[PDB]
């Protein structure tokens, strides 16, 4: 009875936390479906482009009553260009969004243990259940997926700002330096943490 | 009493969790993500966040070392060495308000600053202490050196996200006689474009840059 | 106070179940689990009556017939189990360590293979395997 409060002040947060995981993770797999032909938009731009550096515009013998061609076909195709990057800064700040708000809840839950961690001892956390882990597990996996965010945020970050007009084989590798930032994960970690505090959730 | 030392497994690898079991957890009175000192056997020593076992045995002790002394990731189990207990201490953990960081970049200053608020975020750290960059980490930081601290990391401390990183910087063979002669011969040639911050595009021109070494083999021409 | 009945595992359901947990598993009833204090990803022992055994893991079902123990086809012939025995189920109170040499002996002997992307795809689809000699 007087330890019966401080192990459901920590529960109740914990049953507050998961389903705000689930729907930033919802927001974070919409973006990251979003972001695909964007960069294959690009690479075709970059391809273009690369093309037209390449070339000479006075031995042709056909082009010399348009003698102004570059420049304009070079300005249409990088206006082109930037609708693409500043589509896809947008997707970039509902990434930072997700990232920020799954950080305070992790924060606000770790503070509250804190707060009632004396009290209760080491042998009320290590206890598992029939229907439910035990509290050190989905503290650790609560830590786990902040710093998955955490890591995830700044190599899409780092890879968005290394873009330059000046140097074009970088625009058509980008397409599957992305799918190497996505393969290098651990695949399919917060659905598995869900399905593993779910009996706990609903009960 | 005595505990072994297990090598460590794929989801501890560059967390900075100790993996002790309950027994070990009661004799120390720690509770969860509280700061652990190890010293280590063969000198040194590392800071840790206890973490209990799964399995719920006791006997057992594993360590993933991130913050160590330098030259004192000596951590690899092959031979199995046991530690005592008596080695292991629980350290209080004060927050911070300023640090100092000497960092070692892989091969401008915002970015530097940048990457090092993200790896130092949430940890305890002490003095004259190496902090590793795990595997795969995003941007340029290799490693950190941690130089000074206001409230004194002397017993160690927690870095908070509203504390303040600063920068600071202090980090404290067969002679083969014989070719003399044609050792100095080749110094009169390479020392001057050795000794060219684009002084020499500022007034000259190059001395040559092509070199050709020649001999018998077996005078020693590599080691040159 | 230990002894089950053996059923086949029910169908479909392969979007309940995590990812990790695909190739070790049997189902089991929630006041089953709950009468013979089983945890949720924790190993189970099973010791049929000639004395082979098995370590797997629960999970929780909610719905298979309380009183049956769910096992696949490998597992069934890898125990000695005919759907419509009895079988002794426990928990593991020890430990359970990493290995480090498996000596396993070839059965049969197909095309001489490649050896090393042999052991890839032993050690990427068995996972958290826990062994014992004798089983297949
Ligand atoms: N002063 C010296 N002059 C010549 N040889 C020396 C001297 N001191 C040591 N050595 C021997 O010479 C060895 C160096 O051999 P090294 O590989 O440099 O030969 P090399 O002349 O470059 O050979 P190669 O003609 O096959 O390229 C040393 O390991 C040592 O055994």
């Amino acid at each position: 009875m007087t330890q019966d409060r401080p192990l459901l002040a920590v529960q109740e947060a914990l049953k507050k936390c998961f389903p705000v995981v689930e729907e930033q993770q919802g927001l974070w797999q919409s973006a990251l479906r979003d972001c695909q032909p964007l960069l294959s938009s690009l690479s075709n731009l970059a391809e273009q482009l690369q093309a037209a550096q390449n070339l000479r515009f006075e031995d042709v013998p056909a082009l010399r009553a348009f003698p102004d061609l570059k420049e304009r076909l070079r300005r249409k195709q990088l206006v082109a260009g930037d609708i693409v990057l500043d589509k896809l800064g947008e997707r970039l700040a509902i990434l930072l969004k997700v990232r920020d708000m799954v950080s305070s809840h992790v924060e606000r839950v770790f503070q509250i243990y804190e707060q009632h961690a004396d009290t209760v001892g080491i042998d009320a956390v290590l206890q598992p259940s029939a229907v439910s882990p035990s509290v050190a597990d989905m503290l650790e996996w609560l830590q786990d997926i902040e710093r998955h965010y955490r890591k995830s945020y700044l190599k899409r970050k780092y890879l968005l700002s290394s873009i330059q007009w000046g140097d074009l084989a970088n625009i058509q590798a980008l397409p599957k330096a992305w799918d190497r930032i996505s393969k290098d994960e651990h695949q399919d970690l917060v659905q598995d943490i869900l399905l593993n505090v779910s009996f706990f959730l609903e009960e | 009493p005595l505990l072994k030392l297990l090598p460590l497994d794929a989801r501890d690898r560059g967390t900075q969790r100790c993996r002790l079991g309950p027994a070990a957890l009661h004799a120390l009175g720690a509770r969860l993500g509280s700061a652990v000192k190890i010293s280590l056997p063969d000198g040194g020593s590392c800071l840790c966040t206890a973490w209990p076992r799964r399995d719920g045995a006791d006997g057992f002790v594993q360590l993933d070392p991130l913050c160590a002394s330098p030259g004192a990731a000596v951590g690899a189990s092959r031979s199995r060495r046991s530690l005592s207990l008596n080695r292991l201490l629980l350290v209080p953990c004060p927050p911070l308000r300023r640090v100092a960081v000497w960092p070692v970049l892989r091969e401008n200053t915002a970015a530097v600053l940048e990457a090092a608020q993200e790896l130092l975020r949430n940890r305890p750290i002490s003095l004259g202490h190496v902090v590793v960059a795990p595997p795969g980490a995003p941007g340029l930081v290799a490693a950190l050196h941690i130089v000074g601290g206001t409230p004194s990391p002397d017993p160690a401390g927690l870095v908070t996200p509203r504390t303040r990183v600063s920068l600071g910087g202090e980090p404290p063979e067969v002679p083969l006689g014989g070719l003399s002669e044609a050792a100095d011969s080749l110094r009169e040639l390479l020392r001057l474009p050795l000794r060219y911050p684009r002084a020499l595009t500022a007034l000259g021109l190059a001395v040559p840059r092509g070199v050709l070494l020649a001999g018998p083999p077996g005078v020693g021409k590599t080691q040159l | 106070s230990g002894t089950l009945t053996v059923t086949n595992l029910l169908e479909k359901v392969d979007d309940k179940i995590p990812k990790t947990f695909q190739n070790s598993l049997i189902h089991l009833g929630l006041n089953t689990m709950k009468s013979a204090n089983i945890c949720i990803g924790r190993p189970v022992l099973l010791t049929s009556l000639n004395g082979k055994q098995e370590v797997y893991t629960a999970w929780p079902m909610a719905g298979f017939p309380g009183g049956k123990v769910g096992l696949s086809e490998m597992a069934q012939k890898n125990v000695g189990v005919r759907p419509g025995d009895a079988i002794q189920v426990q928990p593991l109170v020890g430990a359970v360590l990493q290995a480090e040499e498996m000596d396993v002996a070839l059965s049969d002997k197909d095309m001489e293979i490649n050896e090393e992307e042999l052991t890839g795809c032993i050690l990427r689809k068995l996972d958290g395997k826990i062994v014992l000699p004798g089983n297949f």
